[PDB]
């Protein structure tokens, strides 16, 4: 079994920046990769990026090419996800999840946390 | 060109006309210095050094022997089933040197080898076992250029836990820009763990062959497969589908048939 605890949403102006955490615990080498996923209103789960806690990491989103990045503490099994130069488009609950295997459907992953809002003002 | 070489990855009969074939070959095949790793040394022909390795499911410990004496590693974890009797003499970090190593040990003393035993009956020793990791990742450098693995089990077992040991490792316990190459024992009649392999680790690496040494048995489907070239992008996606890789076993085992056939395995 693996949790998973999200932090370090909110509210945000446009242009400004937020970093977020997916503290991690339980069996996490068996969940290896750790990706970022979110979910706009009546929009379908989008893949952000994922990297695995040996630091791998899988391509980014073409939506967040170049502003966002992810990053991990291995020894606080903990994974960040740096999101620079904010837009109203950014708005979602942001998701934590944990898989097997680096895939970009949201079906691949059995852990989840609860996720963290993301709200962009215009 | 003597060398039994297939690329792991790199028009294609059915899923079930390969699973067919397989059969066929590996019933063909039925019916057809101690201390040196002759096997993993010919599976290592393009490397010359190493300097820091993980070693699993050593056995008597040939392999890590072969990696320090010709490779020149510096640093090394051993794990293997084998314990020792507690009246053996020679320890490393309190823990008993299996026999074939005790050649190495003027080196621990002179401050030049560090080895890591995973050898104790007071260790979790089986990499299959759940908590294994759990129980040794604090003693695994997390460093290692070389990762091997060289369980031998019975033919047609589904080895894809001890490539789950491995594949934990690459995902939670090494350096990407240090690793080099991973080693693993295969068995050709395991097409389960096969594929696990295709799904998990080959897509981890950009190169993948299977090597036959011509000091391995010509009636085992046992194989070896190097991966290198860890990959900077992680991929989330298969190198090639569950199809092409049985199509890749089936030309694996078509080419020992051949080479058997012929009349050729060296051992004595
Ligand atoms: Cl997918
Ligand atoms: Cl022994
Ligand atoms: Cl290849
Ligand atoms: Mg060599
Ligand atoms: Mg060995
Ligand atoms: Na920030
Ligand atoms: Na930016
Ligand atoms: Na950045
Ligand atoms: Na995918
Ligand atoms: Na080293
Ligand atoms: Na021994
Ligand atoms: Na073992
Ligand atoms: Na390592
Ligand atoms: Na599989
Ligand atoms: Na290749
Ligand atoms: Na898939």
């Amino acid at each position: 079994d693996v949790q998973l605890v999200e932090s370090g949403g909110g509210s945000v102006q446009a242009g400004g920046s937020l970093r977020l955490s997916c503290a991690a615990s339980g069996r996490t080498f068996s969940r290896p990769v750790m990706a970022w996923f979110r979910q706009a209103p009546g929009k379908e789960r989008e893949f952000v990026v994922a990297i695995t806690w040996s630091g791998i990491r899988t391509s980014y989103a073409d939506s967040v090419k170049g502003r966002f990045t992810i990053s991990v503490d291995n020894a606080k099994d903990t994974v960040y996800l740096q999101m620079n130069s904010l837009k109203p488009e950014d708005t979602a609950v942001y998701y934590c999840a944990a898989g097997a295997l680096p895939r970009t459907a949201h079906y691949e992953y059995d852990y989840w946390g609860l996720g963290t809002q993301v709200t962009v003002s215009s | 060109p003597h060398r039994l070489v297939v690329p792991f990855f790199k028009i294609e009969p059915s899923p079930e006309e390969s699973r067919s074939n397989i059969k066929g070959l590996l019933q063909h095949l039925r019916t057809m210095v101690s201390s040196m790793h002759y096997k993993l040394d010919e599976v290592l022909w393009e490397y010359n050094k190493f300097e820091s390795a993980v070693t699993l499911a050593e056995g008597e410990g040939s392999g890590a022997l072969l990696l320090i004496q010709k490779y020149g590693v510096k640093k090394l974890f051993l794990n293997t089933l084998a314990t020792e009797h507690s009246i053996e003499s020679e320890v490393i970090s309190g823990y008993t040197t299996p026999r074939m190593l005790l050649p190495i040990m003027p080196k621990t003393h002179r401050g030049e080898l560090e080895v890591i035993l995973n050898n104790s009956a007071s260790q979790i020793t089986d990499i299959t076992h759940r908590d294994w990791f759990s129980n040794q990742k604090n003693r695994i450098p997390n460093d290692a250029d070389i990762i091997t693995m060289d369980a031998e089990t019975t033919e047609n077992l589904d080895r894809s836990r001890l490539y789950e040991a491995v594949y934990t490792i690459i995902c939670n316990h090494i350096n990407p820009k240090t690793l080099k190459v991973v080693i693993l024992k295969v068995f050709l009649s395991d097409l389960d763990g096969m594929c696990w392999i295709n799904n998990y680790l080959a897509p981890m690496f950009g190169s993948g062959y299977l090597i036959k040494p011509i000091t391995s048995s010509a009636k085992s489907s046992e194989w070896y497969l190097c991966l290198s070239n860890l990959l900077s992008t992680l991929r989330t996606t298969q190198h090639q589908t569950q199809a092409n890789c049985l199509h890749v076993v089936q030309c694996a085992l078509q080419q020992q048939v051949q080479r058997g056939s012929y009349w050729l395995h060296h051992l004595t």
